[PDB]
RNA sequence: GCGCCGUUCCGAAGGGACGGGCGAUGGCCUCCGUUGCCCUCAGCCGAUCGAAAGGGAGUCGGGUUCAGAUCCCCGAAUCCG
RNA sequence: ACCCGGUGAGGCGGGGGGGCGAGCCGGGCUCUCGCUUCUGGCGCCAAGCGCCCGGCCGGCCGGGCGCGACCCGCUCCGGGG
């Protein structure tokens, strides 16, 4: 059956040896500049010192909470630019012969209704971009006494609103049938957030070293446990 | 001739019909055939040695 | 509204939070060009005191001046 | 009261170098992973003199290790250094002349 | 997927074509060098008779933006005639001239008495 | 500030080609080209300028003008596409 | 941070796996190695293996993927700081 022509002819890649293969090079790249920035500014919010205050973004609610508040949150989407036009003509057509709730949007509702007690939770997005815009918001939910919570995705925030993004986003009134699952949200948000805030006030962040770095330093200590755990025997 | 003349040569004007032919010389391309014979017959031989340094160890 | 939290926020440059922000900013702009195209303000609030409205045509670039 | 030659000099333009009929900047191989971990052989291909030079340099050719591809280079001659020669480069290579 | 090079070239991007959604100038503009325009009289010198009488050509005055192809299509366009060759000098005048050779099927002294130079 | 420095230096600096695939028009729609998209392959070196004495394929003989001829005319060629 | 050097930013750092040495009872461990030194030769655009898939009549002809070519990572490696 077999064919004595066909031959087995093995390449040696060893240094001088053989021409070595065309294999994956990523991590050698030289990429452009503004993917070496993007990069390194995350390598450097890994670096330095992070204060609390922009640490506490970091923690993210997880995600078999974060499909239940979206699911919630599903129910209350704000109308859309058609559906604006289809309740406009529902009225026009009315004319011719109680507002249901909604999504409050953006830091400037959410923070007004935030110190008039009308936001019964905020959903505070944890990537956006110049972080000064919602610094001060967890701490102001805080004394305030509204539940707060922090998702993964301005993106995915500004896709209930129908938009790019959205900083904050808050639940002012909610329905009698999805009332008992806001509360469900409240007191497990309320406890992961607001009852636990001093730790996140003192809570720093950043501060690890390169993964080659702390293998060097790991290695020192551990030569020198080893070789002070072997005198004493 | 000169190098744009040689667009104008037939092919035989050009090499001689030898491996090698019009690109290196007789003597060399000889040398060069023993050459690549003995390295590779050498490379056996240490190939050989090899499998007999395994055979005694 | 959130502006004079914004605001307030940026008279508090000594603070530890503006200035890992202005560090990690300034590391930022000196890596790019001494002339070059914000998509966005930096500072909104500021910005909007200007004069700026977050309309098409208005337009923010980031440039920066060799000092002393 | 004028500026003296030594000042003229630094601005160039007359004092620059002559550096028409040399050779090339004669420098070692670049490093990589043969120079950093075994060794890499190359042949003394012929070895020239450059102007404005009391040493001879050499064209030593190395088989690139990526690319099926000869690559060229000038060293400078140490001294006994022949054509035809075999020169080797990395850590693991032998201590005899014209070895780096 | 791997990254073969250590490089980044700067990856292929479609581009389009000009759909312009309106013509820039309103009309082409017309061809202002014609076969009128680009022949202006033939030269009528005792030199360009003694051309014309023996060597068969047709020394003609042209306009200095010619080509020998313009000249050629010309002359076959405005007299009907076929030719050889084209030579052309530019005078210190400033004027080009062009010794227009026919095809010996015709001769030069028979067009030269059509055109009216004698 | 008009601008200046710098010329491979802090650049996502490739608009190309052999093959395979998808379609679309054109010719006795045979077979081939014209494209448009996908997969693959791709180094170079810095845009451009810079020699009528440097490098640079290929035209010679005879006759002709008052003044032009390796240029016109006759005869022999030759290079490139 | 900032600076310098090299390069077509090409195998860096941990860890597995393999072999070769020393010490205890086939086994856990520390460390070293990782394939080229007799010659003015050649060396790329994968062989082999494993699993899928498509057109024709078990055979025929064209394809795909993974090993081969270890896994994972946050600075391209180095030298300063
Ligand atoms: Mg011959
Ligand atoms: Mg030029
Ligand atoms: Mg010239
Ligand atoms: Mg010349």
């Amino acid at each position: 059956v077999v064919n004595p022509l066909f031959e087995k002819r093995p390449k040696n890649f060893g240094i001088g040896q053989d021409i070595q293969p065309k294999r994956d090079l990523t991590r050698f790249v030289k990429w452009p500049r503004y993917i070496r920035l993007q990069r390194q500014r995350a390598i450097l919010y890994k670096r330095l010192k992070v204060p609390p205050a922009i640490n506490q973004f970091t923690q993210v609610l997880d995600r078999q909470t974060a499909t239940q508040l979206l699911k919630l949150a599903h129910k209350y989407r704000p109308e859309t630019k058609q559906e604006k036009k289809q309740r406009l003509l529902a009225r026009a057509e009315k004319k011719a012969a109680k507002r249901p709730p909604v999504l409050r949007a953006g830091v400037n509702t959410v923070t007004t209704l935030v110190e008039n007690k009308k936001a019964q939770l905020v959903v505070i997005a944890h990537d956006v971009d110049p972080i000064e815009l919602v610094v001060f918001l967890p701490a102001l939910c805080r004394k305030m006494g509204v539940p707060y919570c922090i998702l993964k995705g301005k993106a995915r925030l500004g896709r209930l609103v129908h938009r790019k993004t959205c900083t904050t986003v808050a639940f002012t009134q909610v329905n009698s049938e999805d009332k008992g699952a806001l509360a469900k949200l409240v007191e497990a948000i309320r406890t992961n957030y607001n009852d636990r805030y001093d730790e996140i006030r003192r809570h720093w962040g950043g501060n690890v070293l390169g993964p080659k770095s702390v293998a060097r330093i790991a290695k020192l200590e551990k030569a020198k446990a080893k070789e002070l755990a072997t005198k004493l025997g | 001739v000169r190098p744009k003349v040689l667009m104008r040569l037939s092919k035989t004007k050009k090499h001689v019909s030898r491996a090698y032919g019009g690109s290196m010389c007789a003597k060399c391309v000889r040398d060069r055939i023993k050459r690549a014979f003995l390295i590779e017959e050498q490379k056996i031989v240490v190939k050989v040695l090899k499998a007999q340094a395994q055979s005694q160890k | 509204g959130a502006y004079k939290y914004i605001q307030e926020l940026w008279r508090k440059k000594q603070s530890d939070v503006m200035r890992f922000l202005l560090r990690v900013r300034c590391w930022q702009y000196r890596q790019l060009s001494a002339l070059h195209r914000a998509p966005r303000p930096t500072r909104p609030d500021k910005a909007r005191r200007l004069g700026y409205k977050a309309k098409q045509g208005y337009v923010i670039y980031r440039i920066r001046v060799r000092r002393g | 009261g004028r500026v003296i030659r030594g000042q003229r000099k630094g601005a160039g333009s007359v004092f620059r170098a002559h550096v028409k009929h040399r050779k090339g900047a004669a420098r070692l191989r670049a490093v990589d992973f043969a120079e950093r971990h075994g060794y890499i052989k190359g042949i003394v291909k012929d070895i020239i003199h450059d102007p404005g030079r009391g040493a001879p340099l050499a064209k030593v050719v190395f088989r690139d290790p990526y690319r099926f591809k000869k690559r060229t280079e000038l060293f400078i001659a140490a001294e006994g250094i022949h054509t035809g020669q075999f020169v080797y480069c990395g850590k693991k290579a032998q201590l005899n002349i014209g070895n780096v | 997927k791997i990254r073969t090079s250590p490089t980044f070239r700067r990856p292929k991007t479609l581009r389009l074509r000009r759909q312009p959604k309106y013509p820039r100038k309103s009309a082409p503009r017309r061809n202002k060098l014609d076969h009128y325009a680009i022949i202006k009289f033939p030269l009528t010198t005792e030199s360009a008779m003694k051309k014309i009488e023996d060597n068969n050509t047709l020394v003609f005055i042209v306009d200095v933006k010619a080509n020998k192809h313009q000249i050629k299509q010309a002359v076959k366009k405005l007299y009907d005639i076929d030719v050889a060759k084209v030579n052309t000098l530019i005078r210190p005048d400033g004027e080009k001239k062009a010794y227009v050779r026919l095809a010996p099927d015709y001769d030069a002294l028979d067009v030269a008495n059509k055109i009216g130079i004698i």
